[PDB]
RNA sequence: AGCUUUGCGCAGUGGCAGUAUCGUAGCCAAUGAGGUCUAUCCGAGGCGCGAUUUGCUAAUUGAAAACUUCCCAAUAGCCGUGACGACUAGUCGGCACUGGCAAUUUUUGACAGUCUCGAGACUGG
């Protein structure tokens, strides 16, 4: 249970953006996505001990409505040096995996 | 009886070019 | 043979060889799927006519 | 005092088909769209342009199908023997490891089956 999934969650929607250029995109994702709608949190998963970008990052959006337009207008949009691929965030943690296992037997 | 095969490593080793034992 | 002692099909034998060779295994989801399949086989092999007759 | 008709809105339960559904700060239209049976008769939309859904699950390919490896080492009862020690060549206690532990008193099985009202009987041909 990493203590790093408790910064974006304000009942907001997290878009998981994979296929990111490793050399860049430390904050260029935030620079690109700040235009819509306002200041937000956009992190990049850069593994420690190597400083090498693992690829995927996450972006937190206030509304599902703004998220729809953001996805439809940034899916494949040229960011940094690579086009980005957008999907929904999973955050399959314990409090939800227990419920999933409980539902399985039912 | 039989034992699981014990194969060596080539890529992403951080070790010497030659094999270990 | 796998550690549990089951005869290993050549395909997954080479799968394990390649994993050990490169230095990285399969994902968590694939491991879970594989294990659930193994226990499915065990449950099936370890073993509605009466119900139909009673319901008729 | 209750029954019942029409239009609309909201839900539930079914059937059918995906060559069709939708949009129209574009144009025309009951002051008439459109008429190839069918006309002193009939009577509503037409034309042009534009678009061609989302969540969940299973399965495969592959070395890897994206949500924060191996593997050494290490660690991990009794009878004899060797010392150390204690008590009178003998005895005892603890420790240690360089052989052994399925042949009547024990730890390598006289057990298993049967029958009768907690108790006994029968068989192993």
């Amino acid at each position: 249970e990493d203590p790093s999934l408790l910064e974006w969650d304000a009942d907001d929607f997290r878009i998981f953006c994979g296929d990111l250029g490793n050399e860049v995109n430390d904050d260029i994702l935030a620079r690109a996505f700040s235009r819509f709608p306002s200041f937000l949190k956009a992190k990049v998963i850069r593994d420690k001990r190597t400083g090498k970008t693992k690829g995927y990052g996450f972006v937190s959006f206030k509304d599902p409505s703004d998220y729809v337009r953001a996805m439809r207008e940034m899916n494949g949009k040229y960011v940094g040096s690579r086009p980005i691929k957008l999907r929904k965030s999973m955050w399959k943690d314990r409090n939800l995996d227990v419920v999933r296992k409980k539902q399985k037997e039912k | 009886v039989s034992q699981k095969r014990k194969y060596r490593q080539y890529m992403n080793r951080k070790g010497g070019f030659n094999r270990p034992l | 043979v796998d550690e549990t002692g089951r005869k290993l099909t050549p395909k997954e034998a080479f799968r394990q060889l390649s994993h050990r060779f490169h230095g990285k295994g399969s994902g968590k989801m694939k491991t879970e799927r594989r294990m659930k399949k193994l226990d499915e086989e065990a449950l099936l092999k370890k073993m509605l006519g009466t119900v139909a007759l009673l319901q008729e």
